[PDB]
């Protein structure tokens, strides 16, 4: 078999209108799987992953995670979601929609013989003058007002499956922030995904679900003459280990002597009482270590009615280390009197359905907390903790950004006769594509029309006649209802971070998928 | 479809396609489980790829060895585990309220309104029915009379009603006898042990404990009378050094010099508990058992029986924390500050062979806050019955303590609760009006089912509960044996608050999640 | 299953494995066919295994071309056929009752009753819709302006109003000029020919017929005024003897006298034909057109194209009967009585050629009673649009005609139908209550179907036709352009008696033998 003679094997080439049209259908496709799941609304979206579990959910960036496309400009639109789910917290869903009917408009020029770097520039040209308009529309927020930062953490699980319990979940939300609103040096930090550690237990009602002020485990206690109840302890946190196990040497004893056999193995037990004996000179109530404590261990802690929790993970002893005020020690003989962690308030050793939990809660002044969510089962437990999760970082974007934007609808009819005034000065060539921006932003308030099942026709003449004056200029779509409220009196504000977010990730998508004008598929890497 | 086309190996379902998925799906589950709620249902027996025999109607032991592969159907199954998690008993009417929740607003949903407009009415209907729930319960401030009746509707409901009246006896009696002055009571400290001796009407209360392990050595005791129990955690059995040394001599005279030498540090470990039955004033029987969770090599089992001490070994964990609160003793992980006022007491100790398997009994303790219900089924699916009955019976009483109010029984509740949503019905002034009707006819399934699976009419029999119920104030409900309404809270049919109460509140989230779902996919490969 | 034992292969349903199969399958053609009732419904494309385009939304085709293989569908399938067949229009409704039949009956089977005691409520349900149609249809002594509204009404719901202004007038004028004296109508008198030329609102009434063959002479005249037909049934092509006989002869000069002598047979039945050219004064045009079912050889053809008539040849079985009585002679099987008094007389006779394809055209007649409806239509799938329609039209106006009563239109029959149940819904006085009220539940989705396809409210709309009907006595209906409840009888909208009659009555017995059938099985292999 004579093999014929070829350059580039099992490989393909497409270029010329069906690359570049053919990017807007694969963006488009993925604009019409979350179109019914942008409103208040909306509805959830069940699932099915190749590990065997069930997502029931309605945010964006859950669903588009869990689907395998083929399509290398929708793998694209993916990562899109991802980074807007990094960000901010209720920011993804808004972008793809937007991204898609951006990449609309640009198909119709395509067809009209215009080169896509003539596109892109008026692009580039229309997402400056976005974040000029947010700037001049935004409104200052008081942080340290409770019922303000209430209505902001409201406007953004009005379209989770939390907006039926409101009074609560914006209570929990709005604590779980301020309290790992952390500062030691010159410079403030929100970690809400190392010391906010959301728990979700089966069982119980969601009306008891509450954020504990401090953290918790699912750890039970060494042994049973060990206190399950103490009202002030002394947490030492530890990170070695309480035993005696192998040196990393190649220590090798030669015994030759009778007495020298049960000599080595009172030595082990008299290194274990050694390290027990440094722990006790601060006279702690709470040894919690992240190894192995021995029997012989246990024994000296029994009789100093010391309570012992024996294999807390990693990222447990860290969150612990905030909210009680202690030092992770990795050597019992070089304790201190500062690494101990005092200010714990009431230890109990409860038990949620045949489990035991130790609670650590009741604290002074904790910097990290533990929400604990009760639920019917496992499947709307994880949707309340990725709506928590939405629900914590749109309130941490107020705290490193004070400025609101008028949702609903209203943020995106401000800006589009923002684009259209200033479009009148252009006179060239990229004066119509700068014309498609300001339309393509009209298809946020046109989902949610579509979702309630109100008029797209009827509703967009006289929203867009409410923008023609300068002088209320904040009118929106209520998503509720389906009529015209502005949104001074509906209170749905949502923060600056997530529009400026939504708007520059929207456009830079429609700049990398227009100057794609081949693919090449087929090679193999190392 | 959009799905189809990124994908063309994933499936899909549409708006009105989905919800004949779900609704199909849950009357499945629905028609099966229907046919043994109350004590009137029909038994199941359930057969793996193994070949076992698993007899038993339980709502969640149903639902988990079940084959079916379906998304709708194991949403449900996560519902019923945690159910059972917590409060034990109302699995079975958990999974009829989901199917007539999604049955009845089916009919509304399809006559041209929307699904999101049912959920508005069913979180209307929910607030009211939970406010009611509180007004009907009952306070009996916990008598032993009270859990009795309470542990008997349970057992009935799993059992031919023989076994019910013996196992009530088990129930009741072992869950006073662990903690008072208000205290939670913890499960763990009732240990359930299986045996084959008797007869499945056999089951007593044993109020010590019950091991599943004998003695180790053919020369101790097998009757031991008034005992010194000492709980050990040390390892009486011969352990290497952490450091591997090895030995090292020069003659043969030297090397036995070495065996005795490597077992000294052993040896001392045995003459700490030989030197404490001396100090505990032995001129009498005086006998000692260690129960030792750690092995013990036979050179020490053979010390132990000249002594006259009946050595145990290979404990579980928490026999260190029954057995504790047992004997009244301390457990002791070293040897180091040994007492006799670490040690147990028990009257009488002694073991028994069921087919070269000896079980260890303690028992005669003064007051022992830990027990063991001794199950002495025949069969192998015979254990599996008492044992998921056990374990339900036991979590009802323990509710019925930790809240102080009882709840009605059979149709007492759920009739009276569907008659308060019609009078409130007009007072949401809205859309919802059809909602608080789908939930109020959802409600009544449980007079409908029971009234069913005793043989009687289903409609003729709902007619005549709702007009002794409208014409009195008495809470009436089902008879399951002439089919007259008969007042539950006079015969003895009694019910656990939090169930009923987490009946409200897990089958009304997970209806209103189920008719918001359109876009059922297949997507990851 | 006792199927299963005999036959391994053989599967089965059982009592309640049956009636979800027969259920679930009528909402499955139910939920299709419900979004093309009435002038809002949708146009379905169907694609057969050829690729040929079948567009159409009639329920007669929708359900015979459709890929779908199930019993339970193949039941009413067959229903669906006959209502199609005697009477044409009613195909649609007929399948929204028997799958709202099944779908009520469900509501009270499922809920503890035996399927025999609804099926006893839907006779007693029959007795008072049978007697309560009779009190409802109008007599209007058969007026040609009545005439036209009872055909706009069949005509809209399967084009898009602007045809239906054409067809109706090609409909009524065809339908009066066909029989008198109360005669019934015979439907062959009208050939519906497809034709290419103009457009789809371009469908004009021919007064006489249109043959769709030509002259096959290209000497024959193309356009002859003032013709007379000569309608034969006899063979002018050469045919043999029935037993085999030949020829034999001796020298070439006797070979061109047999072959001479062959034709003298078929030269004197031409002979006859141009015999009677000359005795109807041919001293002027006179016109000659033979259609001749009979096929023609060309030797006949250029022998009658010398003297001037127009033969055709290989007309259709039917075209004897029709221009029988068009031309108003007499169709002959010999040329042995040749008179006057068999020809017939036409004003107009010509031929026209669309693509290598003359259609012959017989016009101006006195009193023809015999008419042709030229569908003009530019596709191929448009012309079963329109040819669908006008046998769904012609059998509407005929069915008007033959009843001497017209029965109200959309929602002035249902709802006062359904409503009529309700105050007679205690007159059966037993168990068969509630099939009464699943009997008037089921009529009651021709105005739900109809709100719903035009876009209102499903549930809305039926709440305000009710009360203007239980507040008045007039027959008040659905309006597909406004919703609000309008009188069907003034507005316009008529139905035919004979279709609602069946509808009451092939509905019902379906029905009630479906829920009947608890054993469904395949067994015969
Ligand atoms: N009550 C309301 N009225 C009008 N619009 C609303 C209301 N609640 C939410 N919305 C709109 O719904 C949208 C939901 O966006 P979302 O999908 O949460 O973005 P992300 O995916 O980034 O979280 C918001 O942009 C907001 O304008
Ligand atoms: N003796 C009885 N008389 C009448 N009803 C009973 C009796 N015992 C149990 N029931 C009813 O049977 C129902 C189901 O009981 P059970 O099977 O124990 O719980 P589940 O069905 O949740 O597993 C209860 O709601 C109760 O009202
Ligand atoms: N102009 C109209 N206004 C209101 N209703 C109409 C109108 N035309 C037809 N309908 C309704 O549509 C229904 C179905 O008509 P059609 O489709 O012709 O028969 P089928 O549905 O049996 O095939 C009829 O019952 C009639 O009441």
């Amino acid at each position: 078999h004579r093999p014929v003679l070829v350059l580039s094997q099992n490989t393909k080439r497409e270029s010329g209108r069906k690359v570049q049209s053919g990017n807007i259908n694969a963006a488009k496709t993925i604009a019409d799987i979350i179109r019914t799941c942008l409103g208040p609304k909306s509805m959830m979206k069940m699932l099915l992953d190749p590990m065997g579990g069930i997502v029931m959910t309605n945010d964006g960036n859950a669903i588009l995670r869990e689907i395998q496309v083929q399509h290398p400009a929708a793998k694209s639109m993916i990562e899109i979601s991802r980074t807007q789910d990094e960000e901010v917290g209720d920011g993804t869903t808004s972008v793809i929609i937007l991204a898609g009917e951006m990449l609309s408009v640009a198909e119709h020029f395509l067809e009209q013989q215009m080169h896509p770097t003539v596109v892109i520039s008026a692009y580039r040209k229309a997402l400056d003058d976005m974040i000029s308009t947010l700037k001049k529309i935004s409104i200052p927020v008081d942080i340290s007002d409770s019922d303000m930062m209430l209505n902001i953490i409201n406007s953004s699980i009005t379209t989770k499956a939390i907006s039926r319990w409101s009074s609560l979940a914006c209570n929990i939300a709005l604590d779980a922030v301020k309290m790992v609103q952390f500062e030691e040096n010159g410079r403030k930090e929100i970690d809400i995904k190392k010391y906010a550690r959301v728990e979700k237990i089966p069982g119980g009602i969601i009306e008891d679900s509450c954020v504990l002020r401090g953290v918790m485990i699912n750890k039970d206690v060494t042994h049973p003459r060990m206190r399950r109840y103490i009202k002030n302890p002394r947490i030492v946190l530890l990170d070695s280990s309480l035993e005696y196990k192998k040196g990393e040497s190649q220590t090798d004893i030669e015994i030759t002597r009778e007495e020298d056999f049960t000599r080595i193995l009172q030595m082990e037990e008299e290194y274990i009482q050694q390290l027990c004996e440094d722990i006790i000179q601060l006279k702690p109530d709470v040894v919690i270590t992240e190894k192995g404590i021995s029997d012989l261990a246990q024994h000296y802690l029994m009789r100093a009615n010391i309570t012992a929790i024996r294999r807390v993970r990693k990222t447990d002893n860290n969150r612990i280390a905030r909210a009680c005020g202690a030092r992770i020690v990795s050597r019992p003989e070089e304790l201190r009197e500062d690494d101990v962690g005092t200010g714990a308030g009431l230890l109990e050793i409860k038990k949620i359905g045949d489990e035991y939990f130790t609670f650590i809660t009741d604290c002074k002044d904790p910097k990290a907390c533990t929400i604990l969510l009760r639920g019917a089962s496992k499947e709307i437990l994880s949707e309340v903790e990725r709506n928590l999760q939405d629900a914590m970082q749109v309130c941490r974007n107020v705290l490193l950004d004070p400025q609101l934007v008028p949702g609903g609808g209203a943020s995106e009819m401000a800006v589009a006769h923002a684009l259209t005034e200033k479009s009148k000065a252009m006179t060239g060539v990229e004066q119509w594509p700068y014309r498609a921006v300001a339309q393509a932003l009209e298809v946020i308030p046109r989902t949610l029309i579509q979702n309630c099942g109100a008029s797209t026709i009827r509703l967009l003449t006289s929203l867009r006649a409410k923008h023609t004056q300068e002088n209320c200029e904040t009118w929106g779509v209520n998503g509720e209802t389906g009529t015209l409220v502005d949104m001074k009196e509906l209170g749905i504000w949502e923060p600056l971070a997530v529009k400026l977010q939504t708007y520059k990730t929207a456009v830079e998508t429609a700049v990398l998928l227009l100057r794609i004008d081949d693919i090449v598929s087929g090679h193999k890497k190392k | 479809a959009a799905v189809k086309t990124l994908n063309p190996k994933a499936e899909v379902a549409r708006a009105q396609a989905a919800l004949a998925v779900n609704i199909s799906a849950a009357r499945g589950l629905q028609d099966v489980l229907r046919t043994n709620l109350g004590p009137k249902g029909t038994m199941k027996m359930l057969v793996s790829g193994a070949g076992d025999i698993k007899l038993t109607k339980d709502g969640n032991v149903l639902l988990h060895e079940m084959q079916i592969q379906h998304p709708t159907a194991s949403l449900i199954a996560k519902v019923a585990t945690a159910q059972d998690d917590i409060t034990g008993d109302g699995t079975t009417s958990n999974v009829l309220i989901i199917g007539e929740l999604l049955k009845q607003a089916d009919l509304y949903i399809s006559e041209g309104l929307h699904p999101r407009i049912i959920t508005e009415g069913f979180e209307a209907a929910k607030e009211k029915a939970l406010q009611f729930l509180e007004e009907v319960k009952v306070s009996r401030e916990m008598d032993r009379e009270t859990l009795i009746d309470v542990a008997r509707t349970s057992l009935r409901t799993k059992v031919h009603a023989e076994l019910a009246d013996v196992l009530t006896e088990a129930v009741v009696d072992s869950i006073l006898a662990i903690k008072k002055q208000d205290e939670p009571i913890d499960l763990f400290m009732i240990e359930i042990m299986e045996m084959k001796h008797k007869s499945e009407t056999d089951t007593s209360l044993i109020r010590g404990l019950v091991l599943d392990h004998g003695a180790r050595h053919p020369d101790m005791k097998k009757r031991v009378e008034d005992a010194y129990i000492l709980t050990c955690n040390v390892s009486l059995e011969y352990e290497k050094t952490e450091v591997n040394s090895g030995f090292f001599y020069k003659s043969a005279e030297e090397r036995e010099k070495l065996v005795k030498a490597e077992r000294k540090f052993i040896e001392d470990r045995v003459k700490k508990i030989i030197e404490l039955k001396r100090k505990v004033c032995g001129d009498s029987d005086k006998g000692f058992v260690v129960i030792n969770q750690k092995g013990i090599d036979p050179f020490s089992l053979d010390a132990l029986s000249k002594e006259g001490i009946v050595a145990l070994r290979r404990a579980k964990r928490r026999n260190m924390e029954r057995l504790t609160l047992a004997c009244g003793g301390v457990a002791l992980n070293s040897f180091d500050d040994l007492s006799p006022d670490c040690l147990g007491h028990a009257g009488l100790v002694y073991e028994y062979t069921l087919g070269e398997e000896k079980f260890t009994f303690i028992e005669k303790c003064n007051n022992p806050r830990s027990v063991t219900l001794l199950i002495k089924g025949p069969n192998k699916h015979t254990l599996t019955q008492i044992k998921d009955a056990v374990r339900d019976g036991l979590r009802a009483v323990k509710n019925a303590i930790d809240d102080g109010c009882v709840v009605p029984g059979a149709g007492a509740v759920e009739v009276a609760m569907a008659e308060a949503l019609i009078k409130h019905k007009p007072s949401v002034k809205g859309r919802a009006q059809l909602g608080v009707q789908a939930f109020a006819d959802a409600l009544l399934i449980i007079p409908k089912v029971l009234a069913q699976n005793s043989g009687f009419d289903l409609q003729e029999t709902l007619v005549k509960i709702q007009a002794e119920h409208s014409e009195s104030g008495q809470l009436v409900g089902v008879d399951l044996n002439t089919g007259e309404p008969m007042v539950a809270a006079e015969v003895g049919v009694w019910d656990n608050y939090c169930v009923k109460k987490q009946l409200l509140h897990s089958c009304t989230v997970i209806a209103t999640n189920i008719l918001l779902v359109d876009e059922i996919m297949r997507a990851g490969m």
